[PDB]
């Protein structure tokens, strides 16, 4: 699971 | 604006669009583990009705509340920038009131 800092695609 | 124990964070989610059963359960957790880098968490508050995508939380003190709010506000969350600002403290326990006396450290539900 990630989500924190995770820039848009 | 003042520095408080509580902040909300915002653009953390589009109810409309969270499918998975428990959604909310899982932010919380990002957000208590995320906040155990600063000094913690005493409550917090998924809101799952509107669409800004709101998470309301209060740590145990306003030097807490700070290190959170200046190491999570414009960051980077599932492809989108969050915000945190802080929330009065009055407002926060009229919204919120059990978490006047609220004290203990949140522990997240997932390993």
């Amino acid at each position: 699971r990630k989500y924190w800092d995770v820039p848009p695609p | 604006p003042l520095a408080t124990q509580c902040f909300q964070l915002s653009n953390m989610f589009n109810p409309q669009t969270e499918e998975e059963v428990g959604w909310d359960t899982e932010i919380k957790d990002d957000v208590i583990e995320e906040c155990n880098k600063h000094g913690g968490v005493i409550h917090i508050y998924v809101d799952k009705y509107s669409a800004q995508g709101n998470v309301y939380v209060k740590c145990p003190s306003i030097a807490a509340a700070i290190a959170a709010v200046n190491a999570l506000h414009g960051r980077w969350f599932a492809g989108k920038m969050i915000t945190a600002a802080y929330v009065p403290l009055p407002t926060y326990h009229n919204l919120f009131p059990d978490s006047m006396t609220a004290t203990q450290l949140l522990v997240p539900s997932r390993r």
